[PDB]
RNA sequence: AAAUUCUUGGACCGGCGCAAGACGGACCAGAGCGAAAGCAUUUGCCAAGAAUGUUUUCAUUAAUCAAGAACGAAAGUCGGAGGUUCGAAGACGAUCAGAUACCGUCGUAGUUCCGACCAUAAACGAUGCCGACUGGCGAUGCGGCGGCGUUAUUCCCAUGACCCGCCGGGCAGCUUCCGGGAAACCAAAGUCUUUGGGUUCCGGGGGGAGUAUGGUUGCAAAGCUGAAACUUAAAGGAAUUGA
């Protein structure tokens, strides 16, 4: 829980993988190889009710809460790995992408590499809804 | 979690459902390198004080 | 609180690269059955090339698999080549084509490649037309070209000369060079290289590949 | 009511009518 | 223009024309004289060869087909010839 | 909302060239001015037109008005407009020629001027604005 | 009567395009018939660059882009105001609006 | 907005692999080919095709076409294989006065491949085919021809990539007091009371009605052919002014 035994003057690099959805919002913090999860905190955790999980405070308020725990680890920086839905569905993040990545840089961590990795298809299977689309 | 206080530097519009909240960019006096956009409640004038509970959030432009 | 009972490794890249570090690792303490040392030997790490080389290009990444644990060192490998989406989003746009190519080859040693091109027909400064296409018997001579130069500095020489040619672009420049008498060409890189099948490991090699 | 549906019903009328037609032949 | 006259076209207008269209029909091929860098004897070739034409003698090859204008091997002089 | 309707605009642009000379700069003196020379109906009309006489003034000083012909502007277009230089512009001891027109001066019976000059026509037809 | 020469569409001599899905909802659209959006932004709104420029661990990074397109239906594109009716004059002009900002 | 739904028996999220079946983004355009339907990853094989080029060959062999023939989206039908996604029917949760709907969760037939049926679409350019003539302008695709000049081979001829033109078919665009039209509009929907180039199909106020019946095709659904009694002063097209 201490953290890394290393002497200062670098930085130890974390990557954070964030999710914003249309629904809410994944800050999730590993090392470098993605395998060894370090804090996930969602957005959905933060609030009363599920009409705001994917809220820009709600995702505020979970980076705050993700960069504190990071603190705890030892980690100073982070990469960005920006994701939307993607796949067959909509690739444009969600509203929480701006004010969860702010967080991250007003919390005192240290902003590394940002890039997208949206998973866009060569061509995917049908997608939901009919023909007519979803009308309302 | 302190409070900060910052001085309006100028109101760029009346916006709300019914025109009733005015969004302004605020300068901190705290730091005089950091400007933000906010609505704010009530009549406002050029140069005066708001206290921000919080300032973390940003207000959409209009 | 897991996080107790872990523990950090640091990772080296091979020799072939200018600097060494690449980051940290965690890992849970050796405890009964679960090793420590088995749990980081298939790590894969996407690192950008600008962070192993002094000063290079920032939209070339590469893939860094541990093959062994020395004692809080993680020993990494060449596992594949990335380039990076936002680079690789950027060079596709309208009125001009896209030509695709990709071989399958083995190195001297048993290791067994995909290697994915690209190449945009370019306009020239003089021309007035908006278009800039290429006819099909063009573009299938110029992806014969290509196929037919990519495999020749791969099949002949092993693992470390391949990624060695990787480092700068000149499988692409080659491409470049060889491909302007057809049709001009100029955003040409090797997309991505994927790694297929691996020699049987031997410890040995492995430590030429780190000094 | 519009033709697709108009059709439709002379359909399924046309269909019962010949099923009683049979029913007797 | 009105008043054109279609009976006296000058031949700069009239070169440009397509052959079917011309005041009266006329092809826009020719004949002439290939004579190799090699040999002495002088061939007569079409301008729109379509065949592989090869002075006799078995000593070279003259033309090559094209979509269009037959074009010679290199070195081989030609001139034209009328009537 | 103070917009000055088109009675009160007339009465200044017919006022003001009629008595460019008498009228002034401030709105005291001339509101003297139109009282007398002018029958207006009413007080409050005529401090407007007064007032608006006095606003075209100081547009007339910095540059001529559209709307208004004064006696003194146009008489000094005719100065501007009645000037001649004392060389000819069209007069030059050498000309820049390109090549062609000195064939299509050829044609002509002027095969050679004394005073022509050939000039190398450019290399490369560009002259065809990218399309996109 | 005919409201546009071509009918809304930029098919002239095919006969069939294949079609697509629209973005907001999931409805079919041809490909020709369609309303393109290729919009090009950065990653961080021009509200966030400085702060987040201030915590870069590098000197002089560039910021990320990110391209996606979009595709809309008549009847989105309608109702999120990207396209909206013109007068019948104006209807033929094809000219994109202004690029100055 | 929620709920049905999954969830310490570890869901969602992160990495590493594996399996299957669909699909071929971005490039992708008022661009190409095809009789229409339709057609987009690489490579190989087979047969075909328009256009261009031609001082080659035959010499009227042609155009349109009752009866007849081949192809014909999707859905549907019959046998095998496979079944990732989506999803008629169906079940549930919402919404609502009701909701056998729009919205959400699941989900059968189907959607996929093979081998046979079916012959219908706003199968639309709502516009038969062949031929002739009657204004311009700028592009685009293919073939050929000509020409200052840049660039690659390199080692120059010649080839590719640009530039400037001409010719022939092609998908189109802009403009016009050609002309027409009820007008919208059309360079064809023009060359029409100054009416006749050739030829096929097809309409005769609105319904009843593409209905009944007879025939014929089909496994079936259905396809083609197709009335009458009776009822009705309008139904409809284009454009204008209000609401
Ligand atoms: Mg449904
Ligand atoms: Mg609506
Ligand atoms: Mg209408
Ligand atoms: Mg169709
Ligand atoms: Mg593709
Ligand atoms: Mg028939
Ligand atoms: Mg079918
Ligand atoms: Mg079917
Ligand atoms: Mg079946
Ligand atoms: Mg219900
Ligand atoms: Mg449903
Ligand atoms: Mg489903
Ligand atoms: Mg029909
Ligand atoms: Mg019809
Ligand atoms: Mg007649
Ligand atoms: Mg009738
Ligand atoms: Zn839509």
């Amino acid at each position: 829980s201490l953290g890394p035994q290393v002497a200062e003057g670098e930085n130890v690099f974390g990557v954070c993988h964030i999710f914003a959805s249309f629904n809410d919002t994944f800050v999730h913090v590993t090392d470098l190889s993605g395998k060894e999860t370090i804090c996930r905190v969602t957005g959905g955790m933060k609030v009363k009710a599920d009409r705001d999980e994917s809220s820009p405070y709600a995702a505020m308020l979970a980076a705050q809460d993700v960069a504190q725990r990071c603190k705890e680890l030892g980690i100073t920086a982070l990469h960005i790995k920006l994701r939307a839905t993607g796949g067959n569905r909509t690739k444009t993040p969600g509203p929480g992408a701006q004010s969860a990545l702010r967080a991250l840089a007003r919390s005192g961590m240290k902003i590394g590499r940002i890039e997208d990795v949206t998973p866009i298809p060569s061509d995917s299977t049908r997608r939901k809804g009919g023909r007519r689309g979803r009308r309302l | 979690q302190p409070i900060k206080l910052a001085r309006v530097t100028k109101v760029l519009g009346r916006t709300g459902s019914q025109g009733q909240c005015t969004q302004v960019r605020v300068e901190f006096m705290d730091d005089t390198s950091r400007s933000i956009i906010r609505n704010v409640k009530g009549p406002v004038r050029e140069g005066d004080v708001l206290t921000l509970l919080e300032s973390e959030r940003e207000a959409r432009r209009l | 609180d897991p996080f107790s009972k872990k523990d950090w490794y640091d990772v080296k890249a091979p020799a072939m690269f200018n600097i060494r570090n690449i980051g940290k690792t965690l890992v849970t303490r050796t405890q009964g059955t679960k090793i420590a040392s088995d749990g980081l030997k298939g790590r894969v790490f996407e690192v950008s090339l600008a962070d192993l080389q002094n000063d290079e290009v920032a939209f070339r990444k590469f893939k860094l698999i541990t093959e062994d644990v020395q004692g809080k060192n993680c020993l990494t490998n060449f596992h594949g080549m990335d380039l990076t989406r936002d680079k690789m989003c950027s060079m596709v746009k309208k009125w001009q084509t896209m030509i695709e190519a990709h071989v399958d080859v083995k190195t001297t040693d048993g290791y067994l490649l995909r290697l994915f091109c690209v190449g945009f027909t370019k306009k020239r400064n003089n021309q007035i037309r908006k278009t800039s296409y290429a006819q099909h018997q063009q573009v299938r001579q110029i992806r014969k070209k290509m196929m037919e130069i990519m495999t020749r500095e791969v099949q002949t020489n092993d693992l470390k000369e391949v990624v060695n040619k990787l480092i700068p672009d000149s499988i692409g420049k080659d491409i470049e060079k060889a491909c302007q008498s057809i049709y001009p060409l100029h955003d040409v890189f090797v997309r991505k290289v994927k790694m297929l099948k691996k020699p049987k490991f031997e410890l040995g090699k492995l430590m030429e590949l780190h000094g | 009511m519009r033709a697709k549906w108009r059709k439709k019903r002379m359909r399924r009328l046309k269909r019962k009518r010949r099923k009683m037609r049979q029913r007797s032949k | 223009p009105l008043a054109k006259d279609l009976l006296h076209p000058s031949p700069e207008e009239e070169k440009r024309k397509h052959k079917k269209k011309r005041l009266v029909q006329s092809p826009n091929s020719y004949f002439m004289d290939v004579k190799c860098p090699g040999c002495y004897k002088i061939t007569t070739v079409f301008s729109h060869a379509q065949t592989v034409v090869l002075c006799v003698g078995c000593s070279t090859v003259l033309c090559q087909p094209t979509g269009g204008k037959a074009r010679l091997t290199e070195g081989c002089s030609f001139r034209r010839k009328q009537h | 909302g103070r917009v000055r309707t088109k009675t009160v605009k007339k009465a200044a642009r017919v006022i003001i060239e009629k008595y460019y000379t008498r009228l002034g700069n401030d709105f005291h003196t001339n509101k003297r001015v139109c009282e007398e020379i002018a029958i207006i109906p009413s007080k409050k009309l005529r401090n407007k037109i007064a007032g608006y006489v006095t606003h075209l003034m100081k547009r007339i000083q910095r540059g001529p008005v559209r709307g208004i012909s004064i006696k003194l502007q146009e008489e000094e277009r005719e100065r501007r407009d009645n000037y001649v230089p004392e060389v000819s512009a069209l007069d030059q001891e050498i000309i820049e020629v390109d090549p062609d027109t000195k064939e299509m001066l050829k044609l002509l019976d002027f095969g050679s001027l004394s005073n022509l000059q050939v000039t190398q026509p450019t290399v490369g037809m560009n002259f065809k604005t990218p399309r996109g | 009567t005919k409201k546009r020469r071509n009918n809304g569409r930029a098919k002239k001599g095919r006969g069939h395009v294949q079609p697509i899905r629209c973005t907001n909802c999931a409805r079919c659209v041809p490909k020709d018939k369609a309303i393109k959006k290729f919009v090009i932004r950065n990653i961080v709104e021009a509200a966030a660059v400085r702060d987040i420029s201030e915590a870069s661990v590098f000197d002089a990074y560039v910021l990320p882009k990110l391209y996606v397109k979009l595709h809309y239906c008549v009847s989105c594109a309608i109702h999120s105001k990207v396209v909206r009716n013109r007068s019948r004059e104006a209807r033929k002009d094809r000219t994109p609006p202004p690029r100055f900002r």
